[PDB]
């Protein structure tokens, strides 16, 4: 019966821990932490990852 | 010794590395420090900062 | 060359601005990491192969 709220309740999740899941893609770059990049990788090669 | 650079001897030494889920044996002179807790600083783990 | 020296470097600190006056380098080119920067990583086990 109160599921037209739920859903208000449900969706917004799914709006959050979605967009915490897309931190751990690399989007082509060769990892996902900034800093395993900043600290292997020079800044001059760093910048295009 | 009367040969051009090009066909002089190269001594070449070849470091390879290994980054695994393991307690790191090998690393650089740096000094470690005490561990004070309960504060905001800046940890420099083996490879995480 | 065809029965070059591999040796474990293990549980050791390895310093390697020892390694520019011991020894004039010529072009140093690291693949997968820089070549500076290279005393605040702690790898798990090292071989050196000459």
């Amino acid at each position: 019966a109160l599921g037209k709220l739920q859903d208000v309740v449900n969706h917004n999740a799914q709006a959050l821990n979605t967009l915490v899941k897309q931190l751990s893609s690399k989007f082509g770059a060769i990892s996902s932490v900034l800093n395993d990049i900043f600290s292997r990788l020079d800044p001059p090669e760093a910048e295009v990852q | 010794p009367t040969y051009g650079v090009g066909h002089q001897p190269y001594r070449v030494v070849v470091l390879s590395f290994e980054l695994l889920h393991a307690p790191a044996t090998v690393c650089g002179p740096k000094k470690s420090t005490n561990l004070v807790k309960n504060k905001c600083v800046n940890f420099n783990f083996n490879g995480l900062k | 060359v065809y029965a070059w020296n591999r040796k474990r470097i293990s549980n050791c600190v390895a310093d390697y601005s020892v390694l520019y006056n011991l020894a004039p380098f010529f072009t140093f080119k690291c693949y997968g990491v820089s070549p500076t920067k290279l005393n605040d990583l702690c790898f798990t086990n090292v071989y050196a192969d000459s």
